[PDB]
């Protein structure tokens, strides 16, 4: 899993799953349900 | 000190320096200061005169002369008498020096009060065991030829600059960096300082180096782990800040001051480890045999084994045959070295210039 | 959620059923539903003109009903067009509907006192006012008639003071109504409403569609004033390992405190530094066995 | 919000925004530059 801090300001979720590895690419809209 | 471990409000509590000159509204409250203001006899500015004709009018029930050791001296003598205290209190670690104006003291503060035994501190976890320890270096056979033929100033830098004590600080260095001890390198030279900076690759700080330089030489070497050896002129011998060390290397010093030993050996006093079992300082004194490094040391450790302290003689090092970094090994070098030391001694016309 | 947001929902949602008229009920559930909305938003919603919500806004800012944030961002296409973000203050809109109720009752109260007085006296022709106070010298010396001073007309009785009892009806027929009101305002005063703003409101929004034009996420600018748990298993064998791991530790600790060999040594004697029972059991097993038988977009990362 | 209170309806709202609220120099160790690390904080 990778996120973003809160010091970016596009804030950004990716899941890199296992086994060519798959890629999930979330955007949430609020800091605290991120 | 004061404000934290007693109960002094900031109100009563004053600093009387350059940058601060702030002096406390109340009746009766705390002012601290450095002997160089109060004793100064050259022209003071009118604040600090003001100050100081505070400090004459106001009659004082109590003053603590910390390190009493530079009262004896010149101006210092005076800051009792211009400032009227009924209670004179001394406070230092270093009870010598090499004159008899020491012996003044009692005309000046008064009965030597207490005595520390250092055995009962140190045996007790209160102070750390430092292992006192003397490093003997021999001569080449040109470098003490040469020694044998010059003044006594060129001979300190030339018994400085052996290369056997070169190869025994590396050596030293190198065993205790794996032990995790952290290590200071005291030596009053400063040509000596950048010479063992420039050929072992450590931080260097001296008199005149920036002071952000020497703050973040500190906390690279109180925090980054792949410094652990400082090496530092005599502004490390004063009492300044510095961080706690459980090693200490000296290579040479101001002559023979039994002072400067226990202003050194104070720094790693405070050594973090003493409530360890089995932990002792280390407290190495790299002197060049044969030469008057064996006559100044030998006057130096008079105090310390006065108090109490064990200088175990050390003439041969086990790793010295299988060193993997050899300094100075080819005899070339160790000349070049021998040079090196012996060389060493109207707003319009204003656009037109 | 908060069954306190579920009151303050249902306040908001019979207060516009009751006082305003149906397309203020959907906008006003659209913004309940949703909780933060653009302009964009309610169009595609509600398929709603710009001139069919100028006067629901205009009326739902005017009562503080809904609050408006002017906040701009930049879209991929940099086309800032200046979109107005439509969400809920809910401590904001309580305090409205209580200051509204509250005055409508009171207008009612000073109405149902000023038709307690008398009738008075009205003039048809000139079509003037006459209290009761008032009228005293304008009478006749026949004693007949009021008289008025410019009209010199026969006054009439107002037919006002006799509908006391019908103002007393509609405070009656208000009061049993807006008793749903004052029963949920008794739950929330006793108790708390944190303050909301458009970063709370965004928290738990709802999506109005696939794609929005308006970017939900707040811009700051400069110079505005306006853990994990890892756990062990070990089957009884891999203590002694342990053990081993801990010796380990605590001799090469007493390794790099022991001292060194020229301190507790004197190092003056040497010379100057310078430069098969397998077959066995299974016979065993054969042997038991036989008994046996015998007895029975990309953007920077960290890991987290 | 300051006058629901003197009309004795207690108000269920905070007070909104409205109502009063809050070198570089030298260095001399040149021969190992770039290997010290900045420490800012203990
Ligand atoms: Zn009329």
């Amino acid at each position: 899993l990778q996120a973003t801090p809160a010091s970016s300001e596009k804030m950004m979720l990716r899941l890199i799953g296992k086994v060519k590895p798959q890629r999930h690419m979330f955007s949430f809209n609020n800091r605290t349900v991120m | 000190q004061f404000l934290q471990w007693c109960t002094l409000q900031p109100e009563n509590c004053a600093v009387f320096t350059s940058d601060n000159k702030e002096m406390f509204q109340t009746e009766s409250g705390l002012v601290v200061s450095t002997y160089s203001m109060v004793a100064n006899t050259r022209n003071r500015s009118h604040d600090s005169q003001k100050v100081m004709d505070f400090l004459t009018g106001r009659e004082w029930g109590f003053i603590i002369l910390d390190e009493v050791h530079v009262v004896p001296a010149a101006m210092f003598r005076r800051v009792v008498s211009t400032i009227a205290a009924h209670a004179k209190l001394g406070l230092t670690a270093t009870l010598v020096r090499e004159d008899d104006k020491i012996g003044d003291l009692n005309f000046l503060i008064g009965p030597k009060l207490y005595e520390a035994n250092w055995m009962e501190l140190s045996q007790k976890g209160h102070i750390a065991n430092v292992q006192c320890a003397e490093v003997w270096c021999p001569m080449t056979a040109e470098f003490y030829q040469e020694y044998l033929r010059e003044t006594a100033r060129k001979r300190m830098l030339l018994y400085i600059m052996n290369p056997t004590k070169f190869q025994a600080c590396q050596f030293l260095i190198q065993y205790h960096e794996r032990r995790g001890d952290k290590i200071i390198v005291f030596s009053d030279n400063v040509y000596a300082l950048q010479e063992y900076a420039l050929k072992m690759g450590k931080p260097f700080i001296y008199g005149s180096t920036p002071q952000q330089e020497r703050m973040n030489i500190l906390q690279n070497f109180q925090y980054n782990d792949q410094i652990n050896t400082i090496f530092l002129s005599k502004v490390g011998d004063t009492s300044i800040d510095l961080p706690e060390a459980t090693c200490l290397i000296q290579i040479s010093s101001h002559y023979g001051s039994r002072r400067q030993e226990a202003q050194r050996l104070g720094r790693i006093l405070r050594a973090k480890r003493r409530n360890d079992e089995g932990f002792n300082a280390f407290f190495y004194s790299l002197v060049s045999k044969d030469t008057q490094e064996m006559y100044y040391s030998t006057k130096r450790q008079a105090f310390l084994v006065d108090q109490g302290y064990a200088f175990k003689v050390i003439t041969h090092l086990h790793g010295m045959e299988n060193i993997p970094n050899l300094a100075y090994a080819s005899p070339r070098e160790r000349r070049e070295l021998l040079q090196e030391v012996l060389l060493k001694n109207h707003p319009l016309i204003r656009k037109m210039y | 959620d908060r069954p306190i947001d579920d009151i303050v929902k249902n306040l908001l949602k019979f207060v516009v059923r009751g006082f305003y008229g149906g397309s203020f009920v959907l906008v006003l559930d659209a913004i309940l539903f949703h909780s933060v909305l653009a302009e964009d938003d309610l169009k595609q919603l509600l398929s709603i003109n710009k001139t069919e919500l100028g006067p629901l806004i205009a009326r739902l800012r005017s009562d503080r009903l809904i609050s408006i944030h002017k906040q701009r961002e930049y879209p991929p296409n940099s086309k800032s067009v200046e979109r107005v973000y439509y969400y809920v203050k809910y401590p904001h809109a309580i305090d409205a509907i209580k200051w509204k109720v509250h005055q409508v009752v009171q207008r009612l109260k000073d109405d149902l006192d000023k038709n307690s007085e008398p009738n008075g006296y009205m003039c048809p022709i000139c079509l003037t006012k006459y209290t009761q106070l008032e009228a005293v010298q304008l009478l006749n010396f026949d004693r007949t008639e009021f008289l008025c001073s410019l009209c010199d007309e026969p006054l009439v009785e107002d037919d006002s003071g006799k509908k006391n009892k019908e103002k007393q009806d509609k405070l009656n027929r208000l009061m049993d109504q807006i008793q749903p009101i004052i029963d949920s305002l008794k739950k929330i005063d006793d108790s708390r409403i944190e303050e909301n703003t458009f970063e709370i409101a965004l928290a738990r929004l709802i999506p109005p569609q696939n794609q929005s034009h308006a970017a939900y996420t707040y811009n700051p600018k400069k110079g505005s004033t306006m853990a994990t748990l890892h756990i062990n298993i070990t089957t009884a064998s891999d203590e002694v390992a342990q053990r081993e791991l801990q010796e380990r530790q605590a001799e090469e600790k007493r390794k790099q405190n022991a001292v060194p060999e020229w301190h507790k040594q004197s190092t003056i004697g040497k010379t100057a530094l310078g430069r098969e029972e397998r077959e066995n059991e299974k016979t065993l097993n054969d042997y038991y066995a036989a008994l046996a038988k015998k007895q029975a977009l990309e953007d920077e990362f960290e890991d987290v | 919000p300051r006058k629901l209170q003197d009309l004795g309806l207690k108000p269920a709202s905070v007070d909104p925004a409205t109502i009063k609220r809050q070198r570089k120099g030298k260095i001399t160790n040149t021969h190992m530059t770039g290997i010290l690390k900045d420490y800012s904080h203990r």
